[PDB]
RNA sequence: AAGCCAGAGGAAACUCUGGUGGAGGUCCGUAGCGGUCCUGACGUGCAAAUCGGUCGUCCGACCUGGGUAUAGGGGCGAAAG
RNA sequence: AGAUCUUGGUGGUAGUAGCAAAUAUUCAAACGAGAACUUUGAAGGCCGAAGUGGAGAAGGGUUCCAUGUGAACAGCAGUUGAACAUGGGUCAGUCGGUCCUGAGAGAUGGGCGAGCGCCGUUCCGAAGGGACGGGCGAUGGCCUCCGUUGCCCUCGGCCGAUCGAAAGGGAGUCGGGUUCAGAUCCCCGAAUCCGGAGUGGCGGAGAUGGGCGCCGCGAGGCGUCCAGUGCGGUAACGCGACCGAUCCCGGAGAAGCCGGCGGGAGCCCCGGGGAGAGUUCUCUUUUCUUUGUGAAGGGCAGGGCGCCCUGGAAUGGGUUCGCCCCGAGAGAGGGGCCCGUGCCUUGGAAAGCGUCGCGGUUCCGGCGGCGUCCGGUGAGCUCUCGCUGGCCCUUGAAAAUCCGGGGGAGAGGGUGUAAAUCUCGCGCCGGGCCGUACCCAUAUCCGCAGCAGGUCUCCAAGGUGAACAGCCUCUGGCAUGUUGGAACAAUGUAGGUAAGGGAAGUCGGCAAGCCGGAUCCGUAACUUCGGGAUAAGGAUUGGCUCUAAGGGCUGGGUCGGUCGCGGCCGGCGCCUAGCAGCCGACUUAGAACUGGUGCGGACCAGGGGAAUCCGACUGUUUAAUUAAAACAAAGCAUCGCGAAGGCCCG
């Protein structure tokens, strides 16, 4: 059955450190443990090793991504930036 | 310790130099060749007697031929 | 019941102060002080974590005294490396040396025209 | 340990001797293993390419930037930091740049950096949460951790 | 301890060496003026240097 | 606690139930570490700070050996001069 | 005569306080002048494996062992002693140091400094003194030919001395016996590591085959030419070696904490067979003890593999306690590798042990007989090995040392009973120096002491029980903690009980008492929705006799149509709603009967509720009067700083 309403992952936290801090540790922690889509092997076997490391089991690739999702919008929108700068840059 | 497996390699292990003497072990079920060497005691296992008679008498003089009974 | 001593001057469980039971021809139980468990090589590829085959996996200071046979594999790279990514770099080394073959052919045919 | 960003050992050529030469770059975000970098003044605008200030476009981004043109990288080196060329003047050899904390500096165009952000994300987005997580974080820096008014 | 230095060990020789009752002849000797060893030590009593 | 399995209800979104799982500066509580109260004992003591019962904590900012570093207007201090 | 005068001596107090923390002693005998205390025997107890047991580190330094003494000391005594005196005792290639580096310490260059010096440790250094390679030579000499040596060429960054761990890294010793005191060190027996072999110690490998002319009945020989730095497997990889430098690459050393499973061992438990004891008032085929195989080899189980080959999977399948895995190759079939501490074997029974005897060498590793057997269990406990997970804004040493690979500079011989070479088998020689006794604590250490304090570890039985709890016991140990005897006043210290009332006592429920385990129910306000919560509240609990449920192993044939009372194929038949036999732990639920309603019977073992203040919590703090509301904390906010810098030392 459904064994928490709300809390969820942070209710290993108990009744401590306030509710909100706790919602804001919640959505970070979720990520932090997920298992991401590796992009090279295409398997489900990404997930990190240390903070800004993500390993991949099964391709044994391992990436530099952020601290608690495997890529950031910053960086993704960076590449994509990087990309238009090299393309407009060469003709 | 090496256990020999057939009576010839035990032959010509006895006739080498650094035999220092032979041991003659009578157990219930077989007989013990047991040749001291420098680094190894090598035993040879005979299951019936007539064998380990013949060997008894086919062993090379100028070696100690102790019996352990 | 029979309870154990150490018999050597170290007293601490350290990772170098290791035994196991043993019982002796005298019919008693004694300490025998074991030797660290040995590691297989990891390959020379550094991706595959698997340990290498037909080695003897042994403390480095034991491989000195075994046999050449015991610490390699009849192979190129064999006691090295793995023979998959051997076989990579094989068809890796291969095909690349094929490609710049196939470069220099494409710019001698482009250079026809002025 | 005692830094958030991760570090990529990346192995070259020594272009003088039959050896090989480790180098302990600081990882920008998206680079993996057994990817190519290259470094010098012919590199191409890719994330993990080091190339002079000088031959980047008018808004490229950087990674590990040098202060001097010569010494190793020396800004933007923090998780999730990064600068950002401005401009250029060819007479001069200047390029402007803004750093992370929102100033402008002018420096050399010979100066190389890693192009992409550092690797590391926002990780000053979680809450510590606990004494015990703090402990740990700055036994790993140095002693300065549990602090008396 | 059990584990010591061949100089500490040389040390406490000595000492056990000097550690003895004067002998008996001694007090015969022409003006003497010695009783007994009034340089004895216990190694309950008290403790050497080291 | 997350994760997972099955059954059931839903048009979907999903929900309910029973298991599984074994997280946590989590709880009771040994050893250890500490030292609340009796304002108990003792108070020319066993002791120049100890003892009895009762107690706080007991997977962590945990306890501890050894090796090192910091020396007097200096050190070191989760701070009591 | 004074100075709480200085030093020394002596009184009253006073034969006084006191010799009261941790349950406990008793009987007989011996020695002896002398016995509450010594020794022996018997009995009763305690520690109760987290010990009052067995061994170490630090520290001590002879306290260890034997003999003797009874001066002083052991706060009574002593015939005893950790006292005193006289003697004796510590044996190593394989146990440590020694070697390595760690945090760090610290020379030189340089810099500073009046100066002793101190800053600095790669920085302002001409910092490599080495090398199998090639050449020039001296022939030193068994002048064949290889060993010497000087110089030249080439190559050579540990880029920094050195020190730093008896718990880190670090090759390789085990079994039995032996002393008054030493043993993994001595003796016996089995091994093993490192180093060396120049005149090469023995084998084996390299390595000894084809072609053509001839002779020869064939087989087989002669001459010539050409190979020959091994071989097998599709593969994983295998075989006993398996040429090779400078150089390069890699591995091992070399890695946290926690969880859950599984394998192995040791211990525990159960059923028998022996041997020896115990009980026998009655019963008990009974109760207790004991019932081995080291290292190192070989073989085989067993465990693991993210190793290979065939093949291609959805009606997706495999699979764990959990997971997890698969067209990047599942399931299935067949292989390969690693570990192998388990079993068997050599060691090995000759030793050891248990028993029953027989000789004596005042005190024999004496001699002899018999035995050392068969099984079954498991969420058991402890080690160990493995697999797979979780956690980290924490990612959990370095270096000596050893090895593999890449490359092919070179070396080796002209077909010889051959060469260079060899990580293969056997043989030969050596392993120096220092430590090693004992205590390791309610008596060998520190605390002025034989001081209720302090002081780092290892091993770990039976019952009860959730349990390394408490309580009782076995192995082992001890004599009640620096004295005894007789009484049982007050006051005390420690522990109990108390009719009726139930906080009226007191600053204050201080102290004590109530509750307490487990099972079945049942649980509020409030809440950050996690909690509160064992909320609160209630019922049950023994013994005995049963009843149900929860599993594991094998075998299920229709038969002589025939001869390897047995076997190869087949006419020869339908367990397919699964049976038959055997074996096996604990656990749960229910029922009857039963006791003076007693049953978590000892031990273990929360009193609860309603609020107010403060601090969020967990944490920390005045060692020796304050544990708190104080400090810390996450969170929040502010400030400085782009390195010619901020803050700080000097
Ligand atoms: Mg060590
Ligand atoms: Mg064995
Ligand atoms: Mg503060
Ligand atoms: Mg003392
Ligand atoms: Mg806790
Ligand atoms: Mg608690
Ligand atoms: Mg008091
Ligand atoms: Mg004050
Ligand atoms: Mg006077
Ligand atoms: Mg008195
Ligand atoms: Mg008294
Ligand atoms: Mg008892
Ligand atoms: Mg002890
Ligand atoms: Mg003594
Ligand atoms: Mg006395
Ligand atoms: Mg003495
Ligand atoms: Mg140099
Ligand atoms: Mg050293
Ligand atoms: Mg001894
Ligand atoms: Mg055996
Ligand atoms: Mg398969
Ligand atoms: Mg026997
Ligand atoms: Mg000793
Ligand atoms: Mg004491
Ligand atoms: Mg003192
Ligand atoms: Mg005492
Ligand atoms: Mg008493
Ligand atoms: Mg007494
Ligand atoms: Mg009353
Ligand atoms: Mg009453
Ligand atoms: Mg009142
Ligand atoms: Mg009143
Ligand atoms: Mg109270
Ligand atoms: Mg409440
Ligand atoms: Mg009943
Ligand atoms: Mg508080
Ligand atoms: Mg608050
Ligand atoms: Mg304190
Ligand atoms: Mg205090
Ligand atoms: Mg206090
Ligand atoms: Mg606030
Ligand atoms: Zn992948
Ligand atoms: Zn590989």
């Amino acid at each position: 059955a459904k064994r928490t309403k709300k809390v969820g992952i942070v209710g290993k936290y108990g009744t401590r450190y306030g509710a909100s801090l706790r919602k804001m540790v919640k959505k970070i922690e979720i990520s932090q443990h997920a298992k991401y889509t590796c992009s090279f092997c295409g398997k489900t076997k990404m997930k990190r090793r240390a903070v800004g490391i993500w390993h991949c089991g099964s391709c044994m690739k391992t990436v530099a991504g952020g601290a608690w999702t495997y890529n950031t919008t910053s960086a993704v929108t960076v590449k994509s930036a990087i990309r238009r700068l090299k393309e407009l840059k060469d003709q | 310790p090496r256990k020999i497996e057939e009576i010839k390699d035990f032959l010509l292990t006895a006739r080498r130099k650094d035999a220092k003497s032979v041991k003659i072990k009578k157990n219930k079920d077989n007989v013990k060749f047991k040749v001291r060497c420098s680094r190894y005691l090598y035993t040879l296992v005979i299951t019936d007697k007539e064998k380990a008679e013949k060997l008894k008498q086919s062993l090379p003089p100028g070696l100690a031929v102790k019996e352990l009974k | 019941v029979q309870r154990l001593t150490y018999r050597r001057r170290l007293s601490y469980n350290t990772a170098s102060n290791k035994t196991r039971l043993s019982r002796t021809p005298g019919n008693r139980i004694v300490y025998l002080y074991t030797k660290k468990v040995g590691k297989a090589p990891k390959s020379a590829c550094g991706v595959c974590p698997g340990r290498l085959r037909g080695v003897r996996a042994v403390r480095p200071k034991v491989l000195m005294r075994l046999s050449k046979t015991k610490k390699h594999v009849s192979r190129a790279y064999g006691g090295s490396m793995c023979a998959k990514c051997v076989r990579d770099r094989i068809k890796r080394a291969f095909l690349i040396e094929e490609q710049k073959i196939v470069v220099k052919v494409l710019k001698a045919q482009a250079q026809s025209q002025k | 340990p005692g830094r958030g960003a991760p570090l990529a050992k990346v192995v070259f050529r020594d272009p003088y001797r039959f050896k090989k030469r480790t180098e302990l770059f600081i990882a920008a975000e998206g680079i993996h293993t057994g990817q190519f970098v290259y470094c010098g003044k012919k590199a191409q605008l890719n994330i993990g390419n080091v190339l002079p200030v000088g031959t980047m476009p008018e808004g490229t981004i950087v990674c590990c930037l040098e202060e001097k043109p010569g010494d190793r990288g020396k800004l933007a080196r923090a998780s999730g930091n990064y600068a950002t060329v401005i401009s250029h003047n060819p007479e001069t050899k200047k390029t402007r740049v803004k750093l992370p904390s929102g100033s402008k500096k002018v420096i050399s165009s010979a100066n190389r950096a890693v192009v992409g952000v550092v690797a590391g994300g926002g990780r000053i987005d979680k809450p510590i949460l606990k004494a015990g997580r703090a402990y740990h974080k700055y036994k790993a820096k140095r002693n300065c951790w549990p602090r008396v008014r | 301890s059990s584990h010591k230095t061949f100089r500490i060990k040389r040390f406490l020789a000595k000492k056990q060496k000097q550690n003895r009752p004067i002998p008996q002849w001694i007090r015969m000797k022409t003006g003497n003026k010695i009783r007994y060893n009034s340089k004895r030590r216990h190694w309950r009593r008290t403790k050497l240097g080291l």
